[PDB]
């Protein structure tokens, strides 16, 4: 009679009385949509895999995607060439309609898994690498991978990528920020940037019109996720 | 009967007053007294209080009056009240300061003297001593109300960065971009009161931003210049903003009065130093405008 | 014998006199005596930073105008595993040594203050934890910088933020010129494990 | 009750900060702080990893890539492959550094400046560090190869001085002293491994060479005139050559790589100084070729 102090989701209310509320005279239960799937949660859903790059390689080669790995880096203009340049967190948030599932959120605890679907004809050889550099642009610039020998770079943390003994890795990014719970309204987050290195060239026979490809493919989730504080932003 | 010297050579550094700046390690400062063993008495029957007057969760639990507002039936819904205050129906929630008056004296006839004065509270206080602040907000909201003045008044959390407009010598808040239906409040932690009956309310905000402290800078040096400070140093802002208008007979006064109290519970302190670039000079007012006040400066 | 890839891994190994943990022990007690397990324990020890500092007279100085520069180097025991490694927690405990031809018509005497990483000379106050030493009787100045940070550790060379741990001011009266030496404190210690960059030679500039 | 003195004088030596460069020991380094007492928490919640990341048992067990070879149709029997890699099939064993590139600008029209840049295993990287070494190595040499190629393959160890070929500038090793039926292989350690499924292999090379310890000079001035070093420093080295010849369709490519990996387990060291004639001098990349590196200098 005095107090109505209810609570929803997170809000809560503050009136004289109870408000009189009539409602449903049985609850009785009707179509079966819960008898088809069970709910997924918010933290059940940030762990779908996406198919974000398709990477092809030909040997050849023209293209930068087979120039190997420098044994010496001795100036910053011949930096170490590499294939493609993930910019973790900010790749696996925006696609895959989890930025769009994620919004009204304020902070975030997330480890990025990381699977390489490979397929490849048996007459191609061939070795890869697959480093991840924690700040890698934004620390000083001697200590990016970019920068660093051959076995400077393989000396990042990583895992090998051959193709005929590997069809998949699984490969787990650790929440590797300083900031405890990472931003995402004027986020600018970019903490940990991933990269993929050739080692050897990829090696197949010299004479042309013979197609030897290679086509990777990357799948990325996110695991052990708390997401906590609400607001009314967004980052578009 | 006289021996020689067994023992060894005692290394030695002159370092006189090693590390006076501690509160604990025996202190080699002379009594100028008779005895050695200079007792003064315990507690007992001095301070006509018997509480710890001195601890910090004693200290910042004083609660004190920031704003007073004016809420009337001109002002709209859904749209915090913009008053001139200028804070007013945004009040940062944070330990350190947000608000400063500045005094504007003259010195020649081209050149003026601008010195921020700003309000304390005992929470924003002994903020001021010390670098790096964590701690639980609390504030009371209280409708200062008729018996016939009904309504609902909405206050709402919003953590991170706090809209602002930066000035030449201040920042004020701002009320274009927390109006609307250009900024919902359906997402929110929220508390919705009922002028009816119910008038007082108090909402404990704990402490939640992706750092381990804050910064006890507030508002000093704020300005167009110099802003980073202010955005670090608060993890957002409550919002009263009504959701129903004030209903208000001809007979009552159309203009209410809502009070917010502050303290913060739970006070924890990193640095004995202050991260202000000036001293903790304590306000003087001066006797007459014309007059102006010392300033303590930065040689050594 | 098919047609396929395996890949059946073999640590086989060379000579297998004795187990190899036995005879490190008996090789160290006839040629060291000291037994270096951990790098933990060499940022307790005080490698020399640089062998000359010319300050100028009456300044507020702060120590990363030598700090930014003696980081790239590498020349000591943290600046070298700066590279091996990607964040860092625990304070810089740093001893300044007097080199100076002293005055007689002066009293010389040195302080020392806090500032926030990365902020400039007039822009901080000073009324904090302090210590002064006298290089008359005491050439070394012996201070500790605590870890009173914001954050529960920090990467090297971070972004636009500042003032997110303490480090230290440098106060004297006189041109003095020094030497300065450092390591970490008692719970200084490193983490989160990189390869290492590259290494320089010698550099003896042949004319052809 | 002010009785007389009763100790004895003690002695006295005037030396400030005796002993600084040891890890143990109570240091009179003042803390300016508010606690003398000021104790940070374990190793808890802080790095993401649970293992101890500084111990040389772990940052000397990091495996790094340092030969990438191409074995070729071209190439013969019984013979490491020469490459102009230049060392190749001929890795030394041993911990500090062996490989070198010598970087060439220009400062007036007939003076130049060869800097060495070396390449730097996470096992090499701490052995510059220290002055003598002991450690057990590892090698974990990896065929790529497709389906199709087979062949044999033997890596032998040989102790004591490596073959080489003093330069102006650098040592290269001497493939005329390995070939033949001049050098046979039947009484080294070897292990022959078959390309046909088996891919990898791990080779431990335990530490004997008739000396407590070693040196971590490595190729750190290593040239025609000063290359005494360079022999005190790997007792010898393994020997990558083929027993069988590389067979391989028009399909498949003719070349395949060999991978050789790189570690050292149970590593002790002696001194914490560097043998070399220079500081530990970090490379650093500079900008553009025309630019050069700033070199640190020996007077204090």
């Amino acid at each position: 009679s005095e107090n109505s102090v209810e609570t929803q989701e997170i809000t809560t209310f503050h009136d004289v009385e109870t408000p009189n509320r009539i409602d449903t005279p049985m609850a009785q239960d009707t179509s079966s949509a819960r008898n088809m799937d069970d709910t997924h949660s918010i933290i059940q859903f940030l762990q779908r895999p996406v198919l974000i790059d398709n990477i092809e390689i030909i040997a050849g080669t023209t293209a930068d995607a087979n120039k190997p790995l420098s044994r010496y880096v001795l100036d910053q203009q011949n930096s170490q060439k590499y294939v493609r340049s993930w910019t973790l967190p900010s790749t696996v948030l925006r696609a895959g309609g989890k930025a769009q599932k994620l919004a009204n959120f304020k902070y975030l605890r997330c480890d990025v898994q990381v699977k390489l679907v490979l397929n490849a004809n048996p007459f191609v050889a061939g070795r890869m690498y697959l480093a991840y550099s924690p700040y890698d642009d934004k620390v000083d610039t001697a200590r990016s991978v970019l920068q660093t020998s051959r076995a400077g770079v393989t000396g990042y943390p990583g895992v090998e990528l051959d193709f005929q003994l590997d069809n998949s890795v699984e490969m787990t990014i650790p929440y590797a920020s300083f900031q405890e719970a990472y931003d995402l309204v004027t986020g600018t987050e970019d903490f940990v940037q991933l990269y993929l290195f050739p080692i050897t060239p990829v090696l197949g026979p010299k004479s042309e019109s013979e197609s030897s490809k290679v086509d990777i493919s990357v799948y990325m989730w996110l695991s052990n996720i708390s997401l906590v504080i609400p607001t009314y932003r967004i980052n578009p | 009967s006289k021996p020689r010297n067994q023992q060894q050579v005692c290394p030695l550094q002159n370092v006189p007053a090693w590390g006076y700046s501690l509160y604990k390690g025996i202190d080699m400062s002379v009594p100028l007294a008779y005895d050695p063993n200079n007792e003064l008495g315990d507690l007992k029957d001095v301070f006509p209080s018997a509480v710890d007057e001195m601890a910090i969760g004693y200290v910042c639990g004083n609660p004190a009056v920031k704003h007073v507002l004016t809420w009337k039936t001109t002002d709209a819904i859904q749209k915090p009240i913009a008053n001139g205050d200028d804070w007013g129906g945004v009040i940062p929630v944070g330990m350190p300061c947000y608000s400063k008056s500045i005094r504007t004296t003259r010195i020649s006839a081209t050149e003026n003297r601008e010195t921020e004065v700003m309000d304390a509270a005992p929470c924003e206080y002994v903020a001021n001593m010390f670098s790096y602040w964590r701690a639980t907000m609390c504030y009371r909201i209280t409708v200062v109300k008729t018996a016939f003045h009904t309504g609902r008044l909405e206050i709402f959390f919003e953590p991170g960065v706090i809209p602002v407009k930066p000035t030449v010598n201040n920042i004020g808040p701002d009320q274009d971009r927390l109006t609307g239906a250009v900024a919902p409040s359906d997402n929110n932690y929220k508390y919705i009161l009922d002028l009816t009956n119910d008038t007082e309310v108090t909402i404990r905000v704990p402490f939640v931003s992706n750092k381990m402290f804050l910064k006890t800078a507030g508002i000093y040096g704020a300005n167009s210049e110099n802003n980073w400070n202010f955005h670090e140093s608060f993890s957002g802002f409550l919002c009263i903003r009504p959701v129903t208008k004030l209903m208000a007979p001809d007979t009552v006064s159309d203009n209410v009065s809502i009070v917010v109290w502050k303290w913060a519970e739970d006070v924890v302190v990193v640095e004995p130093k202050p991260l202000t670039s000036g001293p903790t000079q304590v306000y003087r007012p001066p006797p007459t405008a014309s007059t102006a006040v010392e300033v303590l400066n930065v040689e050594l | 014998i098919n047609i396929g890839n395996k890949t059946n891994e073999n640590v086989i190994s060379f000579f297998d006199s004795t187990d190899a943990e036995t005879q490190n022990h008996n090789a160290l007690m006839k040629g060291c005596g000291e037994f270096i397990v951990n790098l933990r324990t060499l940022l307790r020890t005080f490698r020399t930073i640089t062998d000359n500092w010319i300050l100028q007279a009456n300044t507020k100085t702060p120590i990363t105008d030598l700090t930014n520069t003696t980081d790239a180097q590498g020349r000591d025991y943290m600046s070298y595993l700066s590279y091996l490694y990607r964040f860092y927690r625990g304070g810089r405990r740093y001893k300044f040594f007097n080199t100076t031809p002293l005055k007689q018509s002066q009293t010389c005497y040195i302080r020392s203050f806090l500032i926030p990483r990365n902020y400039s000379a007039d822009e901080i106050n000073v009324d904090g934890p302090s210590h002064i030493t006298y290089p008359v009787i005491n050439p070394v100045h012996e201070v500790e910088v605590p870890f009173y940070s914001q954050y529960r550790k920090i990467p090297i060379a971070s972004t636009s933020d500042k003032g997110y741990d303490s480090s230290l001011m440098y106060f004297s009266n006189t041109a003095t010129t020094q030497i300065v030496a450092r390591a970490g404190n008692d719970d200084f210690t490193f983490g989160w494990m990189i390869g290492p960059p590259q290494l320089q030679g010698e550099s003896r500039s042949v004319a052809p």
